[PDB]
Protein backbone atom coordinates (compact mmCIF):
# COMPACT_ATOMS: atom_id res chain seq x y z
CA UNK A 1 0.00 0.00 0.00
CA UNK A 2 2.98 2.37 -0.57
CA UNK A 3 4.86 2.35 2.35
CA UNK A 4 8.24 0.71 2.86
CA UNK A 5 11.32 0.36 5.69
CA UNK A 6 14.30 2.21 4.59
CA UNK A 7 17.77 0.35 5.51
CA UNK A 8 20.18 2.06 8.12
CA UNK A 9 23.72 3.42 6.79
CA UNK A 10 25.69 1.75 8.69
CA UNK A 11 25.89 -2.61 9.41
CA UNK A 12 25.58 -4.41 12.25
CA UNK A 13 29.01 -5.00 11.27
CA UNK A 14 30.43 -1.44 11.20
CA UNK A 15 28.40 -0.91 14.79
CA UNK A 16 30.87 -3.50 16.14
CA UNK A 17 34.12 -2.37 14.57
CA UNK A 18 33.03 1.04 16.28
CA UNK A 19 32.50 -1.03 19.68
CA UNK A 20 35.56 -2.99 19.34
CA UNK A 21 38.04 0.23 18.66
CA UNK A 22 36.21 1.53 22.35
CA UNK A 23 37.23 -1.36 23.98
CA UNK A 24 40.61 -1.74 22.72
CA UNK A 25 41.94 1.99 23.38
CA UNK A 26 40.17 1.21 27.46
CA UNK A 27 42.25 -2.17 27.68
CA UNK A 28 45.28 -0.57 26.44
CA UNK A 29 45.69 3.18 27.12
CA UNK A 30 43.21 4.48 29.58
CA UNK A 31 41.54 7.54 29.37
CA UNK A 32 44.31 8.98 27.22
CA UNK A 33 42.60 8.30 24.11
CA UNK A 34 39.37 10.51 24.40
CA UNK A 35 41.79 13.76 24.84
CA UNK A 36 44.89 13.57 23.34
CA UNK A 37 47.37 11.03 21.46
CA UNK A 38 46.74 7.21 22.51
CA UNK A 39 49.84 6.85 25.48
CA UNK A 40 50.39 3.06 27.13
CA UNK A 41 49.73 1.88 30.70
CA UNK A 42 50.71 -1.90 31.75
CA UNK A 43 46.70 -2.71 32.96
CA UNK A 44 47.41 -3.18 36.61
CA UNK A 45 48.54 0.40 36.86
CA UNK A 46 45.83 1.99 35.02
CA UNK A 47 43.22 0.31 37.67
CA UNK A 48 45.41 1.22 40.19
CA UNK B 1 -13.47 -22.27 0.57
CA UNK B 2 -12.70 -19.82 -2.56
CA UNK B 3 -10.90 -16.47 -1.93
CA UNK B 4 -8.13 -16.02 0.89
CA UNK B 5 -6.65 -13.16 3.07
CA UNK B 6 -3.33 -12.66 4.70
CA UNK B 7 -4.16 -10.80 8.86
CA UNK B 8 -4.80 -7.41 7.54
CA UNK B 9 -7.69 -8.13 4.99
CA UNK B 10 -5.15 -8.49 1.68
CA UNK B 11 -6.57 -11.29 -0.70
CA UNK B 12 -3.35 -13.20 -1.26
CA UNK B 13 -4.16 -15.76 -2.81
CA UNK B 14 -7.60 -17.36 -5.23
CA UNK B 15 -9.10 -20.70 -6.98
CA UNK B 16 -9.86 -20.31 -10.78
CA UNK B 17 -14.18 -20.39 -10.59
CA UNK B 18 -13.24 -22.31 -14.25
CA UNK B 19 -10.75 -25.19 -13.23
CA UNK B 20 -10.08 -24.95 -9.33
CA UNK B 21 -6.17 -24.14 -8.63
CA UNK B 22 -4.93 -22.08 -5.61
CA UNK B 23 -3.21 -19.17 -7.61
CA UNK B 24 -1.17 -16.81 -5.32
CA UNK B 25 -1.28 -12.58 -5.60
CA UNK B 26 1.54 -10.62 -5.11
CA UNK B 27 1.39 -6.49 -5.96
CA UNK B 28 3.19 -5.50 -8.98
CA UNK B 29 6.68 -3.79 -7.80
CA UNK B 30 7.07 -0.05 -7.17
CA UNK B 31 9.36 2.18 -4.59
CA UNK B 32 11.47 5.16 -4.30
CA UNK B 33 13.86 7.09 -6.96
CA UNK B 34 16.59 8.78 -5.37
CA UNK B 35 18.95 11.10 -7.63
CA UNK B 36 22.78 11.74 -6.75
CA UNK B 37 24.03 15.40 -7.69
CA UNK B 38 27.72 16.08 -7.71
CA UNK B 39 26.97 19.46 -8.09
CA UNK B 40 25.36 21.74 -10.99
CA UNK B 41 28.50 23.96 -10.39
CA UNK B 42 30.64 21.30 -11.00
CA UNK B 43 28.98 18.74 -13.18
CA UNK B 44 25.54 17.70 -14.94
CA UNK B 45 26.15 14.39 -14.59
CA UNK B 46 23.54 12.09 -12.28
CA UNK B 47 22.88 8.42 -10.84
CA UNK B 48 19.45 6.69 -9.97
Amino acid sequence: NGLTVLPPLLTDEMIAQYTSALLAGTITSGWTFGAGPALQIPFPMQMA
Amino acid sequence: QQFGRDIVDTTDAVRDPQTLEILDITPCSFGGVSVITPGTNTSNQVAV
